[PDB]
């Protein structure tokens, strides 16, 4: 239910957000982190190790995409000097 | 007028054709009169592999077909009770 | 000899050609079934790798300053070995597939794992791993070098569980051991 | 293959900074993955809807090993644009076999051949790309939820790196940042679908939830509405990295600001993927008995999507006045086709979507790669427009307006014939490849009772038919902005070329101008080799037609 | 769940219901018979209540009902303590284990 | 109550006290456009270097805790794990991301004479 809740805020942060692009990239973390945090819980009830190995993954995957974005946001930011959009 | 072998030998032909005028390089050159056998026979060879293709896939498809009718056949029977 | 169970688990069957030897058959013997065919291509495909990358400096040249070609040759010349043994492999490991015409290789098995239920070893032999890891080992590499274009593996493990019924191995064994012993008694 | 190719072209990669390497590394990845065709094509000889691999995690059809080749070959093609330079040095006196085979020829080709051009200096430009190919071709033989998931961020990411690499570009690292911010907010509706799926039934392999979809449809205590919502969410993730509509805004944008170059790889590779790991999803999802579970079916926003996609890709097409913004609408209105075909669940439809998606992705790579020769062959070319002298990152993009292609039949009549083959290819015209393509899948869709979507995607194929002619319309009936370079030709500004034996000594000495400066062979033989693929394509459609019949029997085979 | 792998090294607590469930949908679905499958329905329901126990959760609420409403009715005289039950099957603490018992 | 939670309330309330004192006993008076400039890359690899290696390690922990039932099955796919990582960090130091070179008489013309003319 909480993780529920969790995916309402990453997902909220689009809506409210017209001019920080740094917030779409932590709004993409909370989402990921509420999907993970499902996964866990299930696998809890469900006793299967598996789940847990999954969250794994996607903590790899995730921390791995979030590097990724913040050196695409760092060549953007070379050229620019500013993460601001102009609205 | 479907031939397998004579309509990629022209076909390589032709390659060498539209390339040469896209490059709007001259047509018949002597000296590089040598490419128009090699492009048809390149062309030849894509066709004769054409040709086995074409073989194993209409024995695998008439084989297919038998299956069908096989599949109707013993259930139509099956309905006779 | 018979262990009352020649179909141990429950394999994956698949619609080929010719009969299968082993859904998974050991590195060594993809090696010694191998022809002398299988090595011709193995190396003619090896060598088209380094040739091509030749042939590609010699009609465009890369314009590449003065040691530049001789690096790129030598990754093209491990290319070409790498894809080269992994095309040797799977001309060798298609036959016991059954996905290529294997005659000859399913006479040899049937020689080779005869002798070896008469001598008494284990069809495929021993292990050190435990049973529950050679199940992995088996469902791993299992018809794995169908995969060899994009990742390859191999079998270096000796487990029991190759997808044939194993029942025609011991009725041979057990068939030409009497036909020894009436020659033995007729002497 | 692919896997030791990645890991040996980055150990020889990484012990050097020669950016004079780049091109030799493009063509080793092209000898690269040529070993990669000939390991599948091995693997072929077997008929199967499926054999698990590795323990489950991944499987291969023939459908699969089938459309490997086809992203290998995909692959090699577009690598050429990396592996050769643009523009060559031709003469009838070194034409011959004993010439180009045993003999050399020399002079300054740096300004000629642009031999340090941005697309000719990117060490990493190779990798990036196998990488890309990696994902494509383990999303094909994905058998597991987690094995999705992994393979998709794989496919994306490098997709990402590769709108972004050309780095000193500012509009190449603003297309990077927009594909990675909305495509990673698509890799949360895949992941969220695929997670909503484990958690419901537990388990992440297809298998098992084939079995739980099969067992469920049978004409109370755990009724499975789980699968078609969780499909549906996880299938919206998959209609953003196709650029399906309504998920479409990004693709123009991302497509325009990255170099054309990279446009050709990114815009083709992705959807041919996405696409066939679609197609074994819906069939094995389909239900039979008219139940509760089909009036949820997932495959409804697909039909959407297609219907959407045919109207925006038509209609928003008709006001673009630069070239790639058009090209990237157009491929929003083919995969709106495409969708229908997989839409219909039917064995006509299977064909005329496994026909449709190669023939397409045959055709959108011609347009590129004439796109982007046009381009190389404007250097001998000047103009005193001032539209074309106020564009941005010219040396990345140099078409990027329709009106640039003003009378191109002017400046080279053959090569504005295979432009317009390909147009008209596009629109449907017979008995061209792209008209046989459309009509599959309308002859399909009518045969399954989807009578409104094909009158609706006859209808969006005349308005989209407006903005084709409108790009030959700029070709053919006006004369051309560009003026040949006075300097090139002058009658006193010839360069000098020496022709060499096999032992370094003079044969002869030939004074050159800018009328002996040529377009590279392999960009002029691709353009020529689809270009008559297109148009005779009725007297070739035998075992092309054979094939994907063949295919269907196996995933339909009760 | 189905992966066969718990959490204390040992198999998953469901994983025999999921063995059950595709042995029966192997050996009883195929070409000939597609309505074979049915048989599987009741096999299905049983590996969906060990995942997730929404029937004996449903069972469970009713029979708290019944129980706490029996409770209400009777008149516990002397019900045990705490202490006493702590006591209960010692060795030396006879007295609160038959006071427990009611024996 | 457990060790684990006293403990933490414990130094928690260590904390609170010093603050505590600084702010009630301490005296207290009150004491109290901007350039820019770019920052450096090195920075960002350095923290992207170490987030990357701290997953593969990461990842490399069960396979401490597991070896007896990994054995040598197991082994060779940490080993290929292992291997497979190890490129990337080749890449690391083959191309000098952190700057390792950062810091750092031949002559050109050379005379001839002649002569007289
Ligand atoms: C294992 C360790 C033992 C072998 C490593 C040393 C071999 C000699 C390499 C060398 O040239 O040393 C000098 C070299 C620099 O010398 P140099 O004077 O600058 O030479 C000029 C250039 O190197 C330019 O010359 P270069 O580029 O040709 O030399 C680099 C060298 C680098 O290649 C290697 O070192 C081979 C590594 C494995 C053997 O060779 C290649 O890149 C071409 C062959 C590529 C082989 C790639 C194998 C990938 C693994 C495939 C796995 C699946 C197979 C089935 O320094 C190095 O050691 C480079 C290699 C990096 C060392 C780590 C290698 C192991 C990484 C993890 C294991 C991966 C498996
Ligand atoms: C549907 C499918 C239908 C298939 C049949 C259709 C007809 C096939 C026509 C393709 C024929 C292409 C061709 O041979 O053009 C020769 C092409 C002729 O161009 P050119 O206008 O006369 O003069 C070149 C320029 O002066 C200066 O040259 P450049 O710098 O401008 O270009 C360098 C050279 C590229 O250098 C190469 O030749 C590539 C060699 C790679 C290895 C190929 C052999 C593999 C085994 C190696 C051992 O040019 C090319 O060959 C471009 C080929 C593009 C093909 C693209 C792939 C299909 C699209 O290259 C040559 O100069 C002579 C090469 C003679 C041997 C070619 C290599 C063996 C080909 C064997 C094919 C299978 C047997
Ligand atoms: C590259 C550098 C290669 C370093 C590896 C050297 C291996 C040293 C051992 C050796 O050569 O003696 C042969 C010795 C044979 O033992 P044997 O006394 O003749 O008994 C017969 C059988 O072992 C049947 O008896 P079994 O059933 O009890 O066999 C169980 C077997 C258990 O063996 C296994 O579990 C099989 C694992 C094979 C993996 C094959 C897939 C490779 C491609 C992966 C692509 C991803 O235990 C062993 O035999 C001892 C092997 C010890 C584990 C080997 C771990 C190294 C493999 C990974 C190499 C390092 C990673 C390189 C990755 C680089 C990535 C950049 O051990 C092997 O089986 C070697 C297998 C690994 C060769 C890998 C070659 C490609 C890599
Ligand atoms: C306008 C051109 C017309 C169309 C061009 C090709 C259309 C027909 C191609 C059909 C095709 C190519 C698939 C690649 C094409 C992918 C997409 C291509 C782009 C489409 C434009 C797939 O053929 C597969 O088709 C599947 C159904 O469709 C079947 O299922 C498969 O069983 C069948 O193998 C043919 O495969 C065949 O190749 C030959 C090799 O000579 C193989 O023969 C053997 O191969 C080695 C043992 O493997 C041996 O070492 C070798 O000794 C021997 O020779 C065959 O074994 C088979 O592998
Ligand atoms: C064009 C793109 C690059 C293509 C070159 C790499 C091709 C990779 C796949 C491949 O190996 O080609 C298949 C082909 C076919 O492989 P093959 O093994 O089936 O060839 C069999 C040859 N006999 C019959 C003699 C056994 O590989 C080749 O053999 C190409 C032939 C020339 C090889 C080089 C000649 C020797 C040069 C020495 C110097
Ligand atoms: C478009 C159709 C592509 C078909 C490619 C193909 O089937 O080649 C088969 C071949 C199969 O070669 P092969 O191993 O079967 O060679 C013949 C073997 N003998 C001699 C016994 C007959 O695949 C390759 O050679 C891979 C390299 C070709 C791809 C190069 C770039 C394109």
């Amino acid at each position: 239910n909480i993780t529920l809740i969790l995916f309402l805020i990453g997902i909220l942060g689009f809506v409210l957000n017209r001019k920080n692009i740094i917030l779409m990239l932590i709004s993409i973390e909370i989402m990921l982190l509420s999907i993970t945090f499902l996964i866990l819980l299930s696998s809890l009830n469900m006793d299967d190790i598996i789940g847990q190995t999954y969250a794994i993954y996607i903590i790899v995957v995730a921390g791995a995409e979030s590097a990724i974005g913040l050196g695409i946001l760092v060549a953007f930011y070379r050229l620019r000097g500013s993460i601001a959009i102009e609205y | 007028m479907v031939n397998r072998i004579l309509f990629w030998t022209g076909f390589g032909l032709a390659v060498r054709f539209w390339q040469l005028g896209i490059e709007m390089r001259p047509f018949f050159n002597r000296k590089s009169l040598w490419a128009y056998p090699l492009f048809g026979g390149v062309g030849a060879s894509f066709g004769y592999w054409l040709q086995s293709i074409d073989e194993k896939q209409t024995k695998m498809l008439e084989e297919r077909k038998q299956a069908i009718l096989e599949k109707r056949a013993r259930r139509a029977q099956r309905q006779a009770e | 000899n018979t262990p009352t169970q020649t179909y141990q688990f429950p394999s994956k069957t698949v619609k080929t050609d010719y009969p299968l030897i082993d859904n998974d058959p050991h590195f060594t013997r993809v090696i010694r079934y191998a022809r002398p065919s299988d090595y011709a291509h193995g190396l003619a495909a090896a060598a088209a790798g380094p040739a091509a990358l030749w042939l590609m400096e010699r009609i465009s040249p890369s314009q590449v300053g003065r040691g530049g070609f001789a690096k790129a040759m030598r990754l093209a010349g491990f290319i070409g070995l790498a894809g080269g043994f992994l095309y040797f492999y799977q001309r060798s490991i298609l036959r016991f597939y059954g996905m290529s015409e294997n005659a000859r290789e399913v006479e040899m098995d049937m020689r080779e794992m005869t002798d070896r239920v008469k001598a008494g070893l284990p069809l495929y032999g021993e292990s050190r791993l435990s049973p529950a890891m050679q199940g992995v080992a088996a469902r791993q590499s299992r018809y794995s070098a169908l995969f060899f274009g994009v990742m390859p593996w191999f079998n270096f493990v000796n487990h029991n569980q190759h997808g044939v019924d194993t029942a025609k191995y011991y009725q041979q064994a057990e068939r030409e051991l009497e036909a020894e012993r009436l020659a033995r008694e007729q002497a | 293959m692919i896997m030791i190719s990645i890991l040996s072209l980055l150990l020889s990669t990484s012990v050097t900074l020669r950016r004079d390497m780049s091109i030799l590394f493009n063509r080793i990845s092209i000898i690269a993955l040529a070993y990669c065709i000939l390991h599948d094509t091995m693997s072929l000889s077997f008929i199967s809807k499926g054999i698990g691999l590795h323990g489950g995690l991944l499987h291969i059809t023939n459908l699969t090993q089938i459309f490997h080749i086809f992203i290998f070959i995909i692959s090699i093609l577009i690598l050429q644009l990396t592996s050769f330079y643009p523009r060559k040095v031709w003469i009838p006196e070194y034409s011959s076999l004993k010439d180009i085979f045993f003999n050399k020829i020399l002079y300054y080709r740096t300004k000629i051949i642009n031999k340090m051009g941005e697309h000719m200096k990117i060490i990493e430009y190779p990798l990036i790309l196998l990488f890309v190919i990696s994902g494509a071709v383990f999303l094909i033989s994905t058998n597991d939820l987690v094995s999705i998931f992994l393979s998709i961020e794989l496919q994306s990411y490098g997709l990402y790196l590769l709108s972004t690499i050309y780095r000193n570009s500012e509009l190449s690292t603003t297309g990077g940042l927009i594909y990675f911010l909305l495509g990673g907010l698509s890799s949360c509706f895949i992941l969220l679908g695929t997670s909503l799926l484990y958690v419901n039934s537990g388990t992440t392999s297809l298998d098992g939830l084939y079995i739980l979809n099969s067992i469920s449809d049978v004409n109370s205590w755990y009724k499975p509405y789980y699968l078609n919502f969780s499909l549906l969410i996880f299938s919206i993730g998959f209609l953003f990295k196709v650029s399906a509509a309504p998920f479409h805004f990004w693709s123009p944008d991302v497509y325009d600001a990255i170099p054309t170059i990279v446009t050709t790889f990114v815009a083709i590779i992705a959807k041919i993927s996405i696409f066939i790991f679609l197609l074994e999803l819906v069939y094995y999802t389909n239900s039979n008995a008219n139940s509760y579970l089909s009036e949820f079916s997932w495959t409804y926003a697909l039909l959407i999507s297609s219907l959407l996609s045919l109207i925006i890709g038509t209609v928003v097409g008709l006001t673009q006045f630069r070239i790639k913004r058009l090209l990237a609408y157009s491929t929003i209105s083919h995969v709106g086709f495409i969708l229908l075909a997989l839409s219909v669940s039917s064995i006509e439809s299977t064909q005329a979507f496994i026909f449709y998606l190669i023939q397409y992705s045959i055709s959108n790579l011609n347009a590129f790669f004439i796109l982007i020769t046009i381009g190389f062959s404007l250097y001998g070319y000047v103009t005193n427009n001032k539209e074309y002298k106020s564009l941005l990152d010219k040396n990345n993009s140099p078409i990027q307006l329709i009106s640039q292609l003003k009378g191109y039949f002017y400046i080279n009549p053959l090569l504005s014939l295979s432009l317009a083959i390909t147009i008209f290819s596009f629109v449907g015209v017979p008995p061209l490849v792209g008209f046989f393509a459309k009509q599959m899948v309308l002859s399909a869709a009518l045969d399954n009772g989807y009578i409104f979507l094909s009158l609706i995607a006859i209808i969006t194929s005349v308005i989209g038919a407006v903005y084709y002619l409108n790009v030959i319309k700029e070709i053919f009936f006006y004369s051309p902005e560009h003026e040949v370079n006075p300097v090139l030709n002058e009658s006193d500004s010839n360069f000098s070329l020496r022709i060499l034996n096999e032992k370094n000594v003079l044969i002869r000495s030939v004074l050159l101008k800018g009328r002996n400066i040529f377009i590279s062979s392999p960009f002029s033989i691709t353009i020529s080799i689809i270009t008559n693929v297109i148009l005779l394509f009725i007297f070739m459609n035998k075992e092309w037609l054979s094939m994907g019949t063949i295919l269907v029997q196996i995933l339909f085979s009760a | 769940m189905a992966s066969g792998y718990g959490l204390n090294g040992g198999p998953s607590r469901c994983f025999p219901f999921w063995q059950e469930l595709l042995a029966c949908y192997v050996t009883n679905s195929s070409e000939d018979n597609p309505d074979g499958k049915n048989k599987c329905i009741p096999v299905m329901e049983d590996y969906y209540e060990c995942l997730h126990h929404r029937k004996e959760a449903a069972r469970v609420r009713a029979l708290q009902a019944a129980y706490r409403e029996a409770e209400a009715k009777k008149l516990q005289e002397n019900p045990p303590t705490a202490g006493q039950i702590r006591n209960l099957g010692l060795l030396n603490k006879e007295e609160d284990t038959k006071k427990v018992h009611c024996a | 109550m457990s060790a684990m939670s006293i403990y933490i309330i414990f130094v928690s309330i260590i904390a609170i006290l010093f603050l505590a004192i600084d702010l009630i006993f301490a005296p207290h008076n009150p004491y109290k456009s901007q350039s820019r400039s770019p920052f450096n890359i090195s920075f960002f690899i350095y923290g992207l270097v170490f987030l990357l290696l701290d997953l593969e390690i990461l990842l490399l922990y069960p396979f401490a805790v597991s070896e007896y039932v990994n054995s040598a099955y197991g082994l060779a796919a940490a080993l290929i794990f292992i291997g497979i990582i190890t490129i990337g960090f080749v890449y690391e130091l083959g191309h000098d991301a952190l700057k390792v070179h950062s810091r750092q008489l031949k002559s050109s013309v050379v005379i001839s004479y002649l002569g007289n003319i």
